[PDB]
């Protein structure tokens, strides 16, 4: 036969625009295609993007940044109202630290 | 004199742009109007000291009404 | 651009091309018209000095020496026509050229506008489809068995025949398509 | 706007103008179909100069492979008309 | 955390009980709903993480990755349904099942509290990806690509398993909280050196590190569009997340154990950026650009500074989104012309203007134009490296220049010039493709307004 | 009229029911970790005259 095998020929890809000039590229069925486009657009652009961005923008300040700013304002006012340094080089009290008694 | 201009089809890109703008506006115009109405009529809270013997709710430590809700 | 090239250039063709290049570069050097004309007549005289040479070897050597002289004395910035391959407007309008097959993908609402144009396009498409087989048959007939020897194409020879391979030559977009 | 669209009659008139401003051609003798080599008794250098003059006239370059075969004014007119998409 | 996991599982019977013509619609709608639900994890406490239970927790590092995965699933579904139109209903349902299983494994991987569960899910992600690549890949090299992808990963991951069980035996726990609170320094010994290597090399090969990256071009080029999307966007970030979790117990050894990896990452990002300049395949260029970006992420993780981790998190998110968009853009043209060669189809801006706009925006985000989050992460990493050593700026600037070069090279080659004459089957862009590009690009630009959502715990 | 549309569209409840069940299970899981409720040195508090627990 000069052939190696019985194979179907490779078919040509069919254009969705040929049977449906406005076919949205979702499905062969025009109704299913239209509703696929509608659900994609509504649940992506209308629900997730806009409403989710609003929700994220109006997220409550659980990160404690406004609280931190107010606490810093109180501490700074108290410290420079009395002539105390604004910050100590020691984070923890030296009186509760028990260093080794001898260094040599 | 007027001649025909051979161009690629612009119907589909224009339709996609109209659809995207339509859905984005359909969902985001009510949100903008609601935010404006809330801001105008129900403003942000104002800082106050905690009254004696009173414990506030967890949402009462934030000032924007939408964040509080 | 429009003519099928030959396997090689003759001595005569090379001589004329060198003459034209030398004249153009001299015009580039000689900006003014009168001075250019004077030196162009001088170039023409020097070029005609060896017009009637019969020894091909010495003519070839003269051509080589002239080419060396031209290369040494050429203008580094010769004048170029704007639409020429080196011009400032060479491929300026290539982005405005859209192939004609794109008109088949237009929406039916787009084709609602311009109805007569699309009817005439349908006429052209029927013409092409009804001529293609005769074009192929003629090309098969007028071709040597060992394949074509040059890039030349035959004209139409029958009553209602069109020259083979004409669609993409006739349907060029334009030189100023927009 | 820009220059008005070019026409076949204008192309032919300008080609004949340039050729009638050439000294080696009789104005009366010259015709649109007048061959350069045969009827006007010209040589290849004169044809090269005519091609260069046409390029200077119309402000565009003709490739050497195509200019070799422009041996009458009508051929030059046809070449110019087909290159600039002039159909009437 | 169950409120995310359970709907993802419910996606399976829902798509197996759907009609033959409704699977894509149902899956896309409910995947978008699940992404909307998962968007609520971005509310982070600051001081510590959100510990839902003994098994799962959420961090400022995990939440953007979870949101990215949940958002990527619907885009994968939208991209897949075009080339799977001729498939049978059962095989399409199996493909969607593979995607859902991959999503479930990914969402569970990013929230596990304990390292053995993380390892189990992080290995479990292999099977669906392998099945997708080797079953729905287009060419004959997909088998070799799948073998490379599997064995490169496992050769690094098995020593990690041995190291994890040894560490749990020696310490008594692998729960990340106990691991962090009871951290003790690693001494300078050969045993500790090999423990470090066993804890690091798996995440190294998942990034991938330069020199261990050969599996990535094969797997990313030979996979279907959804497979490439998930490989570039999410699966590359598993290594970075694992490194950030695991380097807590590796100090102070990382101080000098990171030198060869830093050298490899910098020089290899230079090498891969250069490689992108001479590439005949459009997908391989995107793959190598991914390799360069992940090399920069590796440097950021290795140097162990807060700015470095912030930049690394931002770069991971931005690279995921940008690489997914670029792969989809390449896939559209491949579906048009059925070839991956870059110079086959030219001057596509004349035929597809809106797709050309999408191409331009994707190329601009790939080169990290300000004030996009790509440059936010890259600039933070570059500043951290400069603090680490002032000589790193030479390599960083060289990489920036070469990145701009090949990005604009790809854009110019694919979109500009004149169209190829004989190619006459380029149809107008579908609504699905434009919507997919928009859904890729809009979150990228929206994240610029709120960069702190993707900067991570060190913020 | 609703029988056939229910039979062909009942699949649209699986995911919302899964979400509700997940929230319910999350609350149940929260219920198992009340060992230190109102017992931390930072948040230990005196109960209101009518409340029973500080959180649920
Ligand atoms: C589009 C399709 C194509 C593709 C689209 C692609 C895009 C996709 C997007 C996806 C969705 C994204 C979602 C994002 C959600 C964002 C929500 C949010 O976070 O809102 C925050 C924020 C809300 O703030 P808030 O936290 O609620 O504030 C509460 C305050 O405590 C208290 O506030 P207050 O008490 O001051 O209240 C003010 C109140 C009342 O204020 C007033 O009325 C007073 C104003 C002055 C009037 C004075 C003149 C008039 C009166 C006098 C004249 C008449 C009488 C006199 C007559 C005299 C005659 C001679 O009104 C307002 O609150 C402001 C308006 C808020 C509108 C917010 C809209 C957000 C929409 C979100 C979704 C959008 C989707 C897209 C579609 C959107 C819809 C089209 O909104 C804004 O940020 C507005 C920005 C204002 C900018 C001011 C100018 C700054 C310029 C600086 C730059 C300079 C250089 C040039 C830059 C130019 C840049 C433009
Ligand atoms: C800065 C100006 C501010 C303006 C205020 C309003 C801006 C609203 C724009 C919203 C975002 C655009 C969406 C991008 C998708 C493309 C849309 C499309 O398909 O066009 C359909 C539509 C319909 O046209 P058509 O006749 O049917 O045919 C269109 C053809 O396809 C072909 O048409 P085409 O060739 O004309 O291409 C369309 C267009 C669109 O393609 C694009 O590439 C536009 C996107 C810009 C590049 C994106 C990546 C770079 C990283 C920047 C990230 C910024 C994010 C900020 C937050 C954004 C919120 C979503 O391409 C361009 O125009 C050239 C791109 C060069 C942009 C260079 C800008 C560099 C940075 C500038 C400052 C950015 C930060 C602002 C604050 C700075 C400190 C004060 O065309 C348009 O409407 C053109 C879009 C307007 C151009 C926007 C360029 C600047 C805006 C950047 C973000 C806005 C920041 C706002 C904050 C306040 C300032
Ligand atoms: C095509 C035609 C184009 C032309 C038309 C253009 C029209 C104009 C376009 C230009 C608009 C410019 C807008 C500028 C911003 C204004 C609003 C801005 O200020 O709000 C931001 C809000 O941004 C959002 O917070 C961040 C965006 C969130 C993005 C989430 C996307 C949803 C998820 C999608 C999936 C994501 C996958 C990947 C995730 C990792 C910043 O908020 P902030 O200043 O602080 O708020 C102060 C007051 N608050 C705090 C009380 C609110
Ligand atoms: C393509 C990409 C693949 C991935 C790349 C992975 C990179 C792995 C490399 C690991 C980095 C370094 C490993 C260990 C650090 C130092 C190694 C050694 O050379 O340093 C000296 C070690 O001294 C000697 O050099 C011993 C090592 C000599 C034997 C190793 C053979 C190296 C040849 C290269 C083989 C290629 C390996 C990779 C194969 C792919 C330091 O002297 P010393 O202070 O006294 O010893 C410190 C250790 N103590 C504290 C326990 C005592
Ligand atoms: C796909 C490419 C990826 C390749 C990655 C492979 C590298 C993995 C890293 C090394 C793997 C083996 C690590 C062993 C697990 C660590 C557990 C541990 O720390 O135990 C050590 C044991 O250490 C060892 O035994 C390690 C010896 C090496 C065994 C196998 C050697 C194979 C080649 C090793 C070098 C290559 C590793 C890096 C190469 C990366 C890829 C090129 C000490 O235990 P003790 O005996 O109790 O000592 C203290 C009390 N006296
Ligand atoms: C501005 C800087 C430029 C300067 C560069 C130097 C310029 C060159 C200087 C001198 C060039 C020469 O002498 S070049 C030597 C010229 N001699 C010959 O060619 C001998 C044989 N002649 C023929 O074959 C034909 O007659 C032919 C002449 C082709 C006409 O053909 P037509 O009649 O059929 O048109």
């Amino acid at each position: 036969p000069t052939i190696r095998l019985q194979e179907d020929p490779d078919p040509e890809d069919e254009n969705l625009y040929e049977k449906n000039p406005d076919s949205h590229g979702y499905d062969k069925d025009p109704i299913v295609d239209l509703w696929n486009m509608r659900v994609v657009f509504f649940f992506g652009f209308s629900i997730v993007l806009v409403l989710g961005s609003t929700f994220v923008a109006y997220l409550p300040d659980y990160r404690m940044q406004e609280w931190a700013r107010r606490e810093a304002e109180r501490l700074v006012k108290y410290r420079e109202a009395n002539g105390l340094p604004l910050m100590e080089s020691n984070c923890f009290d030296p009186n509760k630290i028990q260093l080794p008694e001898d260094e040599d | 004199k007027r001649l025909f201009i051979i161009k690629p089809s612009g119907f589909y890109d224009r339709r996609f742009l109209k659809l995207m703008r339509f859905y984005i506006l359909l969902t985001g115009i009510p949100v903008a109007i609601g935010i404006t109405l809330v801001n105008v009529f129900i403003g942000e809270a104002e800082l106050a000291d905690i009254p004696e013997g009173y414990v506030p709710e967890h949402w009462e430590y934030f000032k924007h009404p939408i964040s509080r809700w | 651009a429009f003519s099928a090239p030959a396997a090689y250039l003759t001595h005569q063709q090379k001589v004329l091309r060198l003459y034209k290049r030398a004249l153009r570069h001299l015009e580039s050097w000689c900006v003014h018209r009168d001075k250019y004309r004077y030196f162009a007549c001088l170039m023409r005289a020097r070029f005609d000095e060896h017009k009637n040479e019969k020894d091909m070897v010495k003519a070839t050597q003269l051509l080589r020496q002239a080419e060396e002289e031209f290369w040494y004395g050429q203008h580094p910035q010769p004048y170029i026509f704007p639409e020429s391959p080196g011009g400032t407007s060479y491929e300026r309008y290539e982005c405005y050229k859209v192939p004609e097959w794109c008109l088949d993908d237009w929406h039916p609402s787009e084709k609602a506008m311009y109805p007569d144009y699309f009817a005439k396009r349908e006429q052209w498409k029927r013409l092409r489809r009804e001529s293609w087989e005769r074009e192929v048959k003629q090309l098969q007939e007028e071709t040597p068995p060992g394949g074509p020897r040059t890039e030349a194409l035959p004209p139409a020879r029958k009553e209602g025949d069109l020259p083979p391979l004409w669609w993409h030559i006739v349907t060029r977009p334009r030189e100023r398509p927009m | 706007s820009d220059a008005p669209p070019l026409t076949l009659e204008a192309i032919k008139d300008r080609v004949l103008y340039v050729l009638k401003l050439y000294d080696k051609i009789d104005p009366e003798k010259l015709s649109v179909n007048s061959h350069f080599m045969k009827d006007l008794g010209l040589d290849s250098l004169d044809q090269v100069e005519i091609i260069m003059a046409m390029e200077d006239e119309f402000g565009f370059e003709i490739p050497d492979i195509d200019a070799e075969k422009l041996m009458c004014p009508q051929e030059i007119v046809d070449y110019i008309a087909d290159k600039k998409d002039v159909y009437e | 955390m169950l409120k995310i996991i359970i709907p993802t599982t419910m996606l399976l019977p829902m798509t197996w009980m759907s009609k033959h013509n409704m699977i894509w619609i149902n899956a896309t709608v409910h995947s978008l709903l699940i992404s909307l639900i998962s968007l609520s994890l971005l509310n982070q406490l600051g001081e510590n993480s959100l510990n839902f239970s003994l098994t799962f927790f959420s961090d400022s590092l995990s939440a953007p990755l979870l949101v990215l995965t949940t958002w990527l699933l619907p885009l994968m579904l939208m991209a897949s349904q075009s080339h799977l139109s001729k498939e049978t209903t059962t095989r399409k349902k199996l493909y969607i099942t593979m995607l859902i299983l991959l999503q479930l494994f990914l969402i569970m991987t990013f929230t596990a509290t304990e390292l053995i569960l993380f390892y189990i899910l992080f290995e479990a992600t292999l099977v669906p990806t392998l099945i997708i690549i080797t079953r729905w890949g287009n060419q004959t090299e997909r088998l070799n690509a799948g073998l490379y992808f599997l064995f490169y990963t496992l050769a690094g991951s098995l020593p990690l398993l041995v190291a994890l069980v040894y560490i749990q035996n020696t310490t008594g726990s692998l729960n990340f909280l106990i691991i962090h609170y009871w951290s003790h320094p690693l001494s300078n010994s050969w045993s500790n050196i090999f423990m470090w290597l066993a804890c690091i090399m798996a995440f190294m090969v998942k990034m991938p590190l330069y020199g261990l990256h050969l599996w990535l071009p094969k797997a990313h080029v030979e996979a279907p569009i959804a497979g490439s999307m998930v490989l570039a966007a999410v699966l590359l970030k598993l290594g970075g997340y694992g490194m950030m979790r695991i380097t807590t117990i590796l100090n102070p050894l990382t101080n000098y154990m990171a030198y060869p990896f830093l050298m490899l990452s910098m020089w290899g990002m230079i090498m891969t950026s250069s490689i992108c300049l001479r590439q005949t395949d459009l997908k391989s260029l995107i793959a190598y650009s991914s390799v360069s970006h992940m090399a920069l992420v590796i440097v950021a993780i290795m140097i162990q500074t807060p700015w470095s981790f912030m930049g690394a998190t931002a770069l991971m998110i931005a690279h995921g989104l940008t690489s997914s968009m670029l792969f989809c853009l390449a896939n559209t043209n491949y579906e048009r012309v059925h070839s991956r060669t870059m110079i086959l189809a030219r001057g596509l801006q004349t035929l597809l203007p809106l797709m050309a706009t999408w191409w331009l925006v994707a190329s601009l985000t790939n080169l990290a134009l300000p004030p996009s989050i790509n440059l936010i992460g890259e600039l933070f990493i570059i500043t951290a490296s400069f603090s680490w050593s002032n000589i790193t700026i030479i390599l960083m600037g060289m990489n920036m220049m070469i990145t701009a070069l090949y990005s604009l090279y790809m854009l110019i080659t694919t979109q500009r010039g004149k169209y190829t004459h004989h190619i006459n089957n380029i149809k107008p862009s579908f609504t699905r493709e434009n919507a997919l590009m928009a859904l890729h690009i809009l979150p990228l630009l929206l994240l610029t307004l709120n960069p702190k959502m993707i900067l991570g715990p060190l913020y | 009229n609703v029988l056939q549309i229910v039979r062909d569209h009942w699949v649209h409840i699986l995911v919302p029911v899964g979400f509700v069940f997940g929230c319910y299970l999350d609350r149940r899981s929260d219920e198992k970790l009340t060992a230190f409720r109102n017992k931390s040195l930072l948040f230990k508090r005196e109960l209101r005259p009518n409340e029973e627990v500080t959180w649920k």
